[PDB]
């Protein structure tokens, strides 16, 4: 109603239909007593109500799709589970996710990173696929149980634009998410090819370019561990048998 | 279909011939004291490096043998502040980069990977450090 | 007209739209039985809103206790409260085992029970023994994200096929000539072309359209575009007024707090510490139907027992369930009730309240997954047009869906379009040429309102509609207020030619994005209302406080014995059909029979009408 | 060998548990032995991890194959070098200890 709190935003910039335009940072200011509780609530107000023109990635609303995720206060998170920060002394930083070829603002291509996930056959493979369909296949309580942490993956790319290992060789290295995934199907107790799911990962790149930075953990909006994973993977990388 | 090969090759061809920029990184970046003791954990390691392959190259240039040059070294008296600041800062690196190379054989082993244990090694790495720089630079 | 915009035809055998979960099974379905298959979606697929999707998925397993199909049949039935074709019900439930085994056997990572098989769960309305021998545990599930493990482990298994994907394209209209459909025309957002994909077979699976509301469960993404798109082929749409609000949105940012809570032993409670369903359905109680357990909330709130400082809302409460339950079968909800209630659901309730969530109404098609149109009081199936998932309106929930049956329906008649199209065509068969500037008028709206200048703003407009739709139709419904907001209604959609839009670009320009999906969700807001206005009689999710009864061809509440049957024209038991003059906005509808029978009475015996209490 | 890339990661790891043992060991039992294992242990060390950082950092099929090259190079040399120092000089354990004397 009367009495503002106004905050400041300084978000990406980039039309790739003005030509020869170059990123700058804009500047909004927001009343957060009139806008929701999250930086994506604060985006969408701002597309609305004052530039339409911000472009960014956006759907589900409650952190399950993935699709906004973006560096907010210089970290990768979603934008609609990132509370705004209260402190009207400081004006929050956005960017798109880092060191990711910018579309248009903060919209990100995430192509190179949706191909990578394909290369690693995330799906179940069973010697014999000549039963698909007939029946349940087993699974115990404690091998479903495996599967908690590695699952709940939204696939939002935020640990693997926030690793330098990919900033500098993702074209190689398959990164946090990609790999999580990988050692998601490794240790599924219906899947059959372990051991070539590990095989496609004897390179120099694809796996080994993680030297354990940590900031993939840290950054995961679901609270994953995909550095875990990816030690979990070496592990097995160096005793499975041919 | 595309297959997941041809799609990296299309994006890298597309991109890299586009107008569009590359988002920042390290420039926009959050740190955190994880992130800093590692690459600080590769800064030392390669100048440890860097200063084992000096001194390979001192034993095979240098006209003097050691014991000559560590002569020449006490006939100065140096202040023992100095003699021990110069141990303390040889010491250093090295023991960082062996206290935090315990660490990453720990995690090599699969273990402490809670972000907040992470946090934990990392300083006991940090206090570890200190303390045997100073022990040895005393030495 | 001019070629501002260059133009790029594809041509396949066949074009899915939409690759939410019913999209990407009818996709693959379509590339694994041989066809040269396309997928147009706007969002890069696990991003759609089936992703969120929570409870589960019924299917007769019997893991938990011995099941039958034809009970989940029958609960179907009744849930719909009989404005669903039964035909399709009983496709829909006799193949659930099928295909949620076919899920599991593709990997998804269900949760399992002591004898290693489809832990399942109770859900509202599901009986054993047609409504008599008590409460059914058919939902199969991923802990509280079914959604998301199914659209992921569907996801990955589309990548073992062909199957030609053009993601974040946004389909503008369908290509439609001499009533066939030939394909579909769209934008490419990165790069800001035109595409028509030329195809035999089309299938439309866009979603709902949950956003015609201020306050949904839904995505920003739910927009009704495939519906819209019916609509502008001249198409009608079906059942639009019949709009489920679920129990339990969370209060404040709407999120849907699974059935699963209540399911697994939550209760509903009000300001008075009373668990109220105990009053409203004595049996059933919290796990009544969802219309009633909606509207059961919203009176107790209206004659004030509602918590809160605003006393606008209710209590789910989970505090008494053990903690390793909770955060074995609910850790998805515990999670958002932190995140945006603060709530610790070990300790306090959630704060909720009945949500637009799901839209039992959508172009209507028969069981095979094919588009029907109704001339002249005949069903005709549009040719080379279907549709699934909660774009369409088989009907299998008709008047409101048992929660977990639309996970079904998505992989049922994702598949079923993809059988079909199968059994009736041929790959390779010559693809239907188009005319030269088909679409033309696509573009044509698209550029119009990419330079809109005028002096109200979508984000303006939207909300306008989404507030009117907020408070002309509820749970609760009435003549006069419906009536408001069809005018109200009308007003907005005649004011879009005051639309100022101001990024001019066309790459990657959502603010024309979600312009086009304003003219799309008013397409279907609109049918909404005014079914809802015409429809004076109460049917599961339709609760008109002026006609507070259902209205069948017989009042089934007495012997037919010597009943004079009510003509067609003066009872309630049928399908709306609603279609709009785009140009004016003026909505007209017809009416169809709703379907009976089953696919075989010997093996499911047709239920006929009957009153609907839990 | 198929299994190269894990075969390599597990001996880097092996020759660090090597070169952290001679720490103890070069203090304790200081003499020929030991510095020629920390000559070895250190030059192997140090060249594995420097392949490490030209590959995350050095990119072109040219500019890694030469940075690789003098690395190669730049090891061959330390190693002889430290290998003379053994040799002809007092050896590594020994010059520490004069060093930690001044
Ligand atoms: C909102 C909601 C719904 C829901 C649920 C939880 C939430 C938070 N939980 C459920 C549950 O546990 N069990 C159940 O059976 N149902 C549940 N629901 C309802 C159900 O999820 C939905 O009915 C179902 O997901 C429908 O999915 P469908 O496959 O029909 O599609 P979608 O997910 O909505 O995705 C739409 C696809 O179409 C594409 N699209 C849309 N517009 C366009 C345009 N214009 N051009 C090209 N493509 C378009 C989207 O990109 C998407 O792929
Ligand atoms: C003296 C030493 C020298 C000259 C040396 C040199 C190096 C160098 C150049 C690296 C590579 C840095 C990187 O990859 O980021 C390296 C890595 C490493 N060193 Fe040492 N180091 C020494 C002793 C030790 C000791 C005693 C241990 C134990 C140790 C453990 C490690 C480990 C584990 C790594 C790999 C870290 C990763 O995975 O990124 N180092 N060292
Ligand atoms: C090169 C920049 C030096 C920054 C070193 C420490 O940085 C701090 O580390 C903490 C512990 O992880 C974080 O919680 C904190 O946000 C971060 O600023
Ligand atoms: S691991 Fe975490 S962050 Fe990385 S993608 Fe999956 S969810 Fe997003
Ligand atoms: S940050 Fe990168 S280096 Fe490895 S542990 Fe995470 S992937
Ligand atoms: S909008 Fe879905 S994760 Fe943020």
């Amino acid at each position: 109603a009367a009495t503002s709190r106004i905050k400041k935003f300084s978000i990406y910039r980039w039309d790739p239909d003005k030509p020869g335009d170059k990123p700058r940072m804009q500047t909004y200011e927001v009343d957060l007593n009139k806008c929701g509780p999250m930086v994506l609530d604060a985006l969408i107000k701002i597309k609305n109500e004052l530039d339409s023109t911000l472009t960014f990635r956006r759907s589900c609303r409650e952190g399950i799709c993935g699709s906004c995720a973006m560096n907010i206060a210089g970290g990768n998170t979603l934008a609609c589970t990132k509370k705004i920060d209260p402190d009207l002394s400081k004006t929050t930083k956005i960017y798109p996710l880092p060191h990711m070829y910018v579309v248009k603002d903060l919209v990100p291509d995430l192509s190179n990173f949706y191909a990578q996930y394909k290369s690693i056959e995330p799906y179940l493979k069973k010697k014999d696929e000549s039963k698909q369909g007939k029946e349940q296949y087993l699974q115990s309580i404690e091998d479903r149980q495996k599967l908690d942490g590695l699952y709940e993956c939204i696939l939002c790319a935020c640990c693997s634009t926030s690793c330098p290992s990919y900033w500098w060789n993702g074209d190689k290295y398959l990164g946090p998410a990609v790999l999580m995934q990988a050692y998601r199907w490794m240790i599924d107790s219906r899947d059959d090819y372990t051991e070539e799911r590990l095989a496609q990962l004897q390179d120099p790149f694809s796996l080994y370019r993680c030297h354990t930075i940590m900031n993939c953990t840290r950054t995961c909006p679901k609270g994953l561990n995909p550095g875990k994973a990816i030690a979990e993977i070496k592990k097995m990388m160096a005793t499975y048998k041919e | 279909a595309t297959t997941a090969k041809e799609e990296m090759a299309r994006f890298w061809e597309k991109n890299t011939k586009s107008s569009r920029p590359l988002s920042p990184h390290i420039s926009i970046y959050k740190w955190s004291l994880p992130m800093a003791m590692s690459i600080t954990h590769r800064g030392t390691g390669v100048a440890l490096s860097l200063g084992v392959s000096l001194f390979s190259l001192a034993a095979l240039l240098l006209p003097e043998q050691f014991p000559h040059y560590v002569a020449v070294v006490k006939s100065l008296s140096l202040s023992p502040a100095l003699i021990y600041s110069a141990k303390f800062a040889l010491v250093f690196p090295l023991s960082y980069h062996t206290w935090n190379g315990i660490r990453h054989l720990v995690w090599d082993m699969g273990k402490g990977f809670k972000l907040s244990q992470v946090e934990q090694s990392g300083v006991v790495v940090l206090i570890l450090t200190l303390l045997s720089s100073a022990g040895i630079a005393a030495i | 007209i001019s070629t501002q915009y260059p133009v790029v035809d594809h041509e396949f055998d066949a074009v899915v739209v939409g690759a939410g979960g019913a999209g990407l099974r009818a996709a693959f379905g379509l590339s694994e039985a041989g066809f040269n298959t396309a997928c147009v979606t706007k969002l890069f697929p696990t991003r759609s809103h089936t992703v969120a999707a929570q409870g589960g998925i019924n299917a007769a397993l019997g893991n938990m206790e011995d099941d039958n199909w034809r009970w989940h049949f029958y609960d179907t039935v009744k849930g719909s409260d009989w404005l669903g074709d039964q035909d399709a019900i009983h496709y829909m439930t006799e193949q659930a085992p099928a295909a949620v085994i076919e899920l599991e056997n593709y990997g998804m990572p269900f949760s399992r029970t002591e004898e290693g098989k489809i832990y399942q769960r109770a859900f509202g309305g599901q009986s054993l023994q047609f409504g008599k021998g008590g409460q059914a545990h058919r939902c199969c599930c991923v802990a509280d994200r079914t959604g998301h493990s199914l659209l992921h482990t569907l996801y990955g298994r589309s990548l073992r096929y062909d199957t030609s994907y053009f993601v974040e394209y946004f389909a503008l209209d369908l290509l439609m000539e001499n009533g066939e459909c030939r394909g579909v025309i769209a934008l490419c957002i990165e790069d800001g072309t035109i595409h028509r994909f030329r195809a035999k077979n089309t299938v439309i699976a866009t979603g709902g359209y949950g956003r015609t509301y201020f306050s949904c469960t839904s995505a920003h993404t739910s927009t009704g575009d495939g519906t819209a798109m019916v609509t502008r082929a001249g198409l009608p749409c079906q059942d639009l007024e019949f709009v489920q609000f679920h129990p339990t949105g969370i209060y404040g940012a709407g999120c849907l707090i699974t059935e699963g809570c209540r399911g697994e032993g939550g209760i509903l409670i009000n300001s008075q510490g009373e668990r109220f369903m105990e009053r409203y359905a004595p049996v059933a109680k919290d796990l009544a139907s969802r219309d009633v357990v909606s509207r059961s909330m919203t009176i107790e709130i209206r004659e004030g027992r509602g918590c809160g400082p605003e006393k606008d809302h209710v209590y789910l409460q989970l505090h008494h369930l053990p903690p390793q339950q909770l955060a074995t079968r609910l850790p998805g909800i515990s999670e958002t009730a932190m995140i945006f209630a603060g709530v610790d659901v070990t300790k306090e309730p959630i704060p909720v309240l009945p949500t637009v969530h799901y839209n039992m109404g959508g172009i209507p098609t028969n069981y095979k997954g094919q588009v029907i149109t109704h001339v002249n009081g005949e069903d005709k199936v549009v040719p080379g047009l279907y549709a699934c998932g909660e774009a369409a309106s088989a009907s299998v929930h008709g008047a409101n869906r048992l929660g977990a049956n639309s996970l079904l329906d998505l992989v049922v008649f994702g598949r079923a379009c993809a059988l079909t199209i199968a059994e009736t065509c041929k790959p390779g068969e010559p693809v239907p040429s188009i005319k030269p500037n088909a679409g033309e008028e696509s573009v044509a709206n698209l550029d119009k309102l990419r330079f809109a200048d005028g002096t109200i703003r979508t984000s303006e407009a939207r909300l306008n509609m989404q507030k009117t739709m907020q408070s002309h139709a509820a749970v609760f419904r009435t003549g006069s207020i419906l009536q408001e907001g069809c005018e109200k209604l009308s007003q907005i959609y005649r004011d879009l030619a005051h639309l100022k839009t101001f990024d001019r670009g066309i790459v990657w320009n959502t603010d024309l994005v979600e312009t086009l999906e304003l003219q799309n969700l008013m397409l279907c807001a609109l049918q909404t209302i005014y079914g809802a206005e015409a429809r004076k009689e109460s049917r599961g999710a339709h609760a008109r406080e002026d006609y507070k009864l259902r209205i069948d061809e017989f009042d089934y509440s007495k012997p037919l014995q010597g009943q004079q049957k009510r003509p067609f024209e003066e009872h309630w038991r049928k399908h709306t059909l609603s279609y709009v003059d785009v140009k004016s906005g003026k909505v007209t509808l017809k009416y169809r029979p709703v379907i009976d029978r089953t696919l075989n009475e010997e093996d499911c015996s047709s239920v006929p009408p009957a009153i609907r209490s839990y | 060998s198929s299994k190269a890339a894990s075969l390599h990661w597990t001996s880097e790891r092996a020759v660090s548990a090597l070169l952290l043992g001679l720490l103890p060991a070069a203090y304790l039992y200081p003499g020929p032995a030991v510095d020629y294992s920390l000559a070895a242990a250190l030059t192997l060390h140090g060249h594995w991890g420097l392949g490490q950082v030209i590959t995350d950092y050095v990119h072109g099929d040219t500019p890694i194959k030469v940075a690789n090259t003098g690395l190669y190079v730049l090891s061959a040399i330390t190693f002889t070098g430290l290998c003379y120092f053994n040799y002809y000089d007092v050896g590594i354990c020994k010059a520490v200890a004069m060093l930690w004397s001044i």
